[PDB]
């Protein structure tokens, strides 16, 4: 299943991982790696960390891939397969930030890099967008900001509780000579069963 | 007979100023907090923009905001990202408040120094933990 909370959970460990070591840390020693607009229970805000952070958002989730990939039926269950298409946008807050956002691109292509997000969220990179120097003015000086957009494909199977296969077919059939013939010539009865 | 003391209320301070990010990537808050009633003064706040007791008719229902002044001895803060503080909760009428922009008149009269903060009611939402 697809869920996009759990897609941005595996991201920030990925991320903590490849690009860790150019990031700032908190009091546990921790890469700041978060997820936007931060929120606890209700209405507890969270406070912007360190510089060099990385935030992480899930901006949408599109499906230009079709209504349902394909339909198969596991043990009793109709279960549905549809193909999603998540742009994830990745932007790193602090001073260098253009820096620190090209190292992940050129990290993000490595076969082993892409083998470690695979595993942990379960989809794969499609491609990675441009990654403008932006320079915004918080209240004194300029804040430097690197936003990418991680576009990832990922298949979500979700199983029908009301699915109640077929297990047995019973067909009538009739024979005539031309069309109408109401006594049928010969007659048809079958009786197919799973056992 | 102060002004300054008429209404007393309950703060609620996150006291064990942890405030952490989890591995995983949320926020957690911090785990304690204490309610300890204080002194102050609630005036509605009229100045332009800000709306008191205004019921907003959004597409999906009505909403209720409101902002009120309160005028105060105690050193009540708001969420800070260089200490770590994560700002602190007044109640009125059993709604939560939030204690966004402070005044700090703390040092300069000798019987009239006070702290002015402006608290804004908490929308409504559901609950999650993490």
């Amino acid at each position: 299943q697809l869920e996009t909370a759990e897609l941005e959970k595996g991201i920030v460990r990925v991320l903590v991982d490849v690009i860790g070591h150019r990031l700032a840390r908190d009091k546990n020693n921790r890469p700041n790696v978060i997820r936007a607009y931060p929120s606890d229970n209700s209405n507890d805000k969270g406070l912007k960390p360190d510089q060099p952070f990385i935030t992480v958002y899930c901006q949408d989730a599109t499906t230009p891939y079709g209504w349902v990939l394909d339909k198969f039926v596991e043990d009793d269950a109709v279960c549905y397969r549809i193909a999603f298409q998540i742009p994830v946008l990745i932007t790193v807050n602090g001073k260098g930030a253009h820096s620190i956002m090209l190292e992940l691109k050129q990290r993000l292509e490595m076969s082993t890099t892409r083998d470690y997000l695979a595993d942990m969220t379960g989809a794969s990179v499609l491609d990675t967008g441009a990654i403008p120097n932006d320079y915004t003015y918080l209240n004194t000086d300029f804040e430097n900001s690197a936003p990418l957009v991680v576009t990832l494909v990922k298949n979500s199977v979700l199983k029908d509780e009301r699915g109640s296969i077929i297990e047995r077919v019973i067909v009538d059939g009739e024979l005539v000579y031309e069309e109408g013939q109401e006594p049928p010539e010969y007659t048809i009865h079958l009786d197919v069963d799973s056992k | 007979m102060r002004l300054l003391n008429r209404h007393s209320f309950v703060v609620k301070r996150k006291v064990s100023e942890d405030g952490h990010y989890n591995e995983d990537g949320d926020w957690v808050a911090s785990q304690d907090v204490v309610s300890i009633n204080c002194k102050g003064n609630i005036q509605p706040y009229i100045k332009g923009s800000v709306k008191n007791g205004t019921q907003i008719v959004l597409p999906e229902g009505i909403r209720l905001t409101d902002t009120r002044i309160l005028f105060t001895v105690a050193e009540l803060r708001t969420s800070d990202d260089v200490d770590w503080t994560e700002a602190d909760i007044v109640m009125i009428k059993g709604h939560e408040y939030e204690v966004f922009m402070t005044m700090d008149w703390s040092e300069q009269l000798a019987h009239t120094s006070h702290y002015e903060y402006i608290i804004i009611r908490r929308d409504k939402m559901n609950a999650v933990r993490n």
